[PDB]
């Protein structure tokens, strides 16, 4: 025997199995009948982030107000994603459904501005492309925001510029209740990859 | 014809000159006085070649030095936690190091550096370790990009031993790995560093402490000593400046 | 340029899961036990195993913690998983 | 470059004797050298020392506590505060396994030949040639501390050779106040 | 195998690395976490070339600025004398400058000397003058190696008009020649310039007056203005060191 | 890492220098005009081992009683050199330059005998070859001991032999002051290469 | 010199950048994904000039 | 004798794209857009003082025109805190 400390790479599979990718693809066809290979398809999905977005009449409201914190709680896959790196590019996708249970006016509408990112609506006109919906008749608001950036990436911490990248502004002339869902363009995604934080479960009170 | 001597005289009256920075416009082309078949009197080029601000750039530059003893439940030799269920329980690291500046300001680098406005650079940095063969021990080394500006729960520290493992990082074994090399690409959202206007780090280098320091039931022998050198790569200064950074 | 999106290259960067301590006092054919939770037993799979219970206040307030791997990161966004699961197991000692 | 003192008695009659390698006796015979310098860096320990060593080659004149009838360094002015091995030529040597580093140093100068006076007369009023008899000088510094258990020594010795390839030597006369001279050890410390 | 991991392991039992200064000797070869296809997210390759240290030691730089005024009868306007009898009558100056001190002492040249030790440079100059069209005169731009340090009597102080004017030199006309360009070589007797220990300078610049600054018998606009530019040519620093001189 | 104590031959150099031969070789045509590769050369050369050798008149001197101190104090070649060596070979070549400062008699000469090594006069004949000068019209007596031994090398050490190797015997008429110096014939030259000895300095006395 | 009051239309650019357009179609690829370069399709879009 | 230089300054700095914010707005508290709305600055400076006999004036203008060339403009929405809006000079100086 010889004194040392070294690593042989030894590596062992524990039985004699077929091909993991036959016995996969046979179970994808009978108990999934599609796949996921990529997580950007997630980002192409549109996920509730709220339920229950109140809005006050006559009122531009940035949607940062909303989405600030709907980043830190990891519910949509934009978010839960978002801990995993430390970049990202491209545009956005969110989508308004109306839950307003009341009449306010004759004639309710939404209309939709562009805003830079962090930005309050005393710092920015209301010229510039838009999108006006009619609840009534289309009680969903579809939108994309562009990837209007000085930058090529966007990181997701603090910076010491701002406006540097678009956002929505978003407006109404009643006060309405709205469910949001977002996702990406088709141009969206993340950069490095880092480790995960920790995560939160079941939460119970006991009167000990 | 004559020897010395630059007479006045006249010239051709539209006179352009760029010397490496600058350009001269003048009336005519200027009387100029230069040496007849001239030679390098010198052997400065037969005793070494002459090294460019790249060259200088990618020199290691020793940074910190670090001496873990054994036994001693400090921060450099606790070991990485399992949970961080509050941010007064935070992972405790051996040494942490901003980037790129902590290279920036070593090495007499940032004489190099002066005069000029952007930067481009991977910063290269490399762990020596030595440790008796009767010690045992292992770290990691990590690197968490926009950890001081990002959020906490976002950080590589407040999150767990699985967390901080899936970070970017190197196995530093003593008995096995001796000597680490890592790599650390351009970090900044930017198209380049500021070297004047905007004093920013982008990427925080942490060594943490997977196991203890494991050593006999003896004393003063039972350590390991750490050197860490750090240069720069892929190198690019372009655009120069009369300003500075007082922080050099 | 790679694509760190794609779930195998997620799911294949690994993380510590286990840092166990084997003394001269651990028993053959015993679990070593000792050191860290889950001792000497590791659930084969990509979801998570482990977590720890952060009790706060009357009433005493309990909300459980969990230490995901990339691998258990992902699978907590699926319903069901089918996976090959890999463990590199290595000792720290000396010669 | 080293030389030691025998006073002997009233007076104090004090001659100066030298240690020299082949090449320093060689040497001694010329005004003028020019060579390349090679030194072989033995490290005497065994298989359970550690430790990482740094030789880094400094250019020009030596820090110096210059005495009345000799020279040496000043280890004030070579620690790495004041004496920084960022900016220079150097190897750092592991001594996990490995023991031994050849290092040769070829010529620099702004000379084309440096004096072989070195310290021969050399101190506090005398200085002037030493510095100009050599290129530069190499310092050995711990990278890492010596790693040692209590199974073996707490020390390890440092052995240097020296010899000298690529010589040229200028003049057959040499620089000296006085002669080539060899010291004869007397048989007893009261001689001259 | 895996992802954004170093995993420890054995490898090469004689590893020996080179970076740029340093040379490493390791047990073996260092375990390295670099990043898989690697680019260059920046753009400053793009808006200029990373300028070498000899590139920026060849940037002219601005080191006296100098208005001689007609009737002053200052050694700026004092023509140049035929005979010179005694030392306390020498031939008057306008500027002089001691070389290569001169110009590695600004533009912040000296940053970029800094842990190098010997120098190998030839010094280009460059006069810009201005007079309006009224104005008349003639300067003489010469340069005397080792006027500092050689007897009186070989100086170029100390001997004649016709003396003076036989040194290498380039006549200054404010009619016919605005500028011109004039280059110093290598000086020194050894191999080169010791940037630390010998704080020396080997040539001396002069500018003489041959004809006073001739104007109408007015006021303030009977006058000329002159710049003069510095810079370095056919560089070679080589030999790096830890020191520096205090004197810059 | 793999326990060991073992020796790699790592070898460095310092620089990206040129040839040295050809920066010697330049250094050499800038500020030498010569080149010394060997140290015989030297023992070609003739050096001073005394620049005042008194004589007595009418006496045959043994140049022994000269040369037993002037090689243990190492002024010249054939001396310095010798404390590296162990052995010779080869014949010795010597010159007298005359210095006396009176007029001894009408007619001064010099002449010179062969003796073997380490006899005194009183052992020896002096017939054998034989050179004389005058040296009113030849100041400089140049002679040449060949290699007349017993032995093909000869140590610098003692022995129990005697009269193994060829010397020289010096006469003189009147009393003569000369400066010797020495050298090696065209055959001369050392043997083993051994260690140096330690040398001598700068002497100073000081009255403590 | 001669006396006169002249102009030699000398120009000069201070940098040995790429190509602008290289560089523009790069920016806009990464950061706009349109380009604009004419102000008539300014006119083909629609602009509020009144909202009530 | 000359009189003109023209000169092209290329794009260079950190950012992709720049503001078109620039002085709107700009002030002690509000400056950072302005800043970050150019590339840097032009110094104009006498190296030689202005000669002149005392037959011509003993002062000179520097007229500079100003262009673009290689342009590039990202959003169709100004970053401003109104609208483009143009000014109509009133007829006297009391009106608003």
């Amino acid at each position: 025997i010889n004194l040392s400390n070294k690593t042989d790479e030894n590596t062992i599979s524990f039985f004699d199995s077929g091909d993991p990718e036959r016995m996969n693809s046979e179970a994808l066809m009978r108990g999934c009948g599609e796949q996921i290979v990529n997580l950007r398809p997630l980002l192409r999905t549109f996920r509730t982030i709220n339920d229950n977005w109140s809005l006050a009449a006559n009122t531009k409201t940035p949607i940062t107000d909303l989405t600030n914190t709907a980043d830190a709680e990891g519910r949509d896959y934009m978010s839960y994603l978002s801990f995993l790196y430390r970049f990202y590019r491209g545009g956005r996708r969110y989508k308004f459904f109306n839950t307003t249970p009341l009449k306010q006016s004759q004639t309710c509408y939404v209309r939709s501005f562009l805003i830079p990112r962090n930005y309050t609506a005393d710092e920015i006109n209301t010229d510039g492309p838009s999108h006006i919906t009619y609840p009534v008749i289309n009680p969903v608001h579809e939108v994309e925001v562009p990837f209007y950036s000085q930058y090529r990436k966007i990181p997701i911490a603090s910076t010491t510029d701002k406006g540097y990248d678009s956002s929505l502004m978003y407006y109404t002339n009643v006060g309405t209740q709205q469910i949001v869902a977002r996702a990406g363009n088709d141009d969206f995604t993340f950069g490095w990859m880092i480790g995960t934080p920790q995560l939160q479960g079941i939460t119970k009170e006991v009167a000990n | 014809n004559v020897h010395n001597t630059k007479l006045a005289s006249t010239s051709a009256e539209n006179a352009i000159e760029k010397e490496q920075i600058t350009t001269f416009h003048d009336v005519e082309t200027p009387n100029r006085i230069d040496t007849p078949m001239a030679q390098d009197t010198s052997s400065a080029r037969s005793m070494d070649d002459t090294h460019s601000i790249i060259q200088f750039l990618q020199r290691p530059v020793l940074i910190d030095n670090i001496e873990i003893v054994a036994g001693t439940t400090a921060d450099n030799n606790t070991a990485l936690s399992r949970y961080v269920l509050d941010r007064t329980n935070p992972q405790k690291y051996i040494k942490q190091w901003t980037l790129p500046s902590t290279v920036l300001k070593a090495g007499g680098k940032a004489q190099k550096l002066a005069n000029f406005k952007y930067l481009r650079c991977d910063v290269q940095v490399k762990l020596v370790l030595n440790a008796n063969p009767f010690i045992a021990g292992r770290l990691y080394l990590a690197y968490s990009p926009y950890d001081d500006k990002v959020a906490p729960e976002r950080r590589i520290i407040y999150t767990s031993r699985a967390g901080v493992t899936g970070y970017p990082g190197v196995e530093l074994d003593f008995q096995l790995d001796n000597s680490v090399e890592m790599t650390i690409p351009y970090a900044s959202f930017q198209e380049a560093y500021d070297l004047v206007s905007g004093n920013e780090d982008f990427v925080q280098l942490y060594l943490f402490t997977i196991a203890p320091v494991l050593g006999p039931s003896a004393s003063a022998n039972s350590k390991v000593d750490l050197s860490v050198y750090m240069w720069l790569d892929n190198i690019s200064l372009v655009i120069p400046t009369y300003r500075l950074n007082p922080n050099l | 340029a790679v694509d760190e999106m794609a779930i195998g290259y997620v799911c294949g960067n690994p993380a510590i899961k286990h840092v166990l301590t084997w003394s001269t006092t651990d028993v053959v054919q015993n679990p070593i036990s000792n050191g860290d939770d889950w001792g000497g037993v590791i659930p084969v799979g990509m979801p998570c195993y482990s977590k720890t219970i952060r009790a706060v206040k009357a009433t005493s307030t309990k909300t459980e913690v969990m230490d995901p791997a990339p691998c258990e990161y992902v699978a907590n966004l699926f319903s069901y998983w089918r996976a090959t699961m890999c463990y590199r197991i290595t000792v720290v000692k000396t010669a | 470059y080293s030389k030691t003192i025998r006073a002997v008695k009233a007076t104090s009659t004090k001659t100066e004797v030298m240690d020299p390698a082949p090449c320093e006796y060689v040497a001694n015979l010329f005004s003028y050298w020019r060579a390349t310098m090679c030194y072989r860096i033995t490290v005497v320990k065994t298989a359970f020392h550690t430790g990482r060593l740094e030789i880094f080659f400094e250019p020009g004149s030596i820090p110096t506590v210059r005495t009345a009838d000799n020279l040496g360094p000043d280890q004030t002015q070579l620690n790495g505060t004041i004496a920084p091995s960022d900016n220079n030529y150097k190897y750092i040597l592991d001594l996990t396994n490995d023991t031994e580093v050849t290092i040769k140093v070829p010529y620099v100068s702004n000379k084309m030949f440096m004096k072989t006076v070195g310290i021969y007369g050399a101190h506090d009023e005398d200085n002037w040639n030493f510095d100009e008899s050599f290129t530069g000088f190499l310092c050995i510094r711990p990278i890492t501390k010596l790693m040692a258990p209590d199974t073996v020594s707490q020390k390890v010795s440092i052995v240097v050779w020296k010899w000298a390839e690529d010589v040229v030597v200028v003049e057959p006369k040499p620089l000296t106040s006085g002669p080539t001279q060899v010291y004869n050890p007397p048989a007893v410390a009261r001689d001259l």
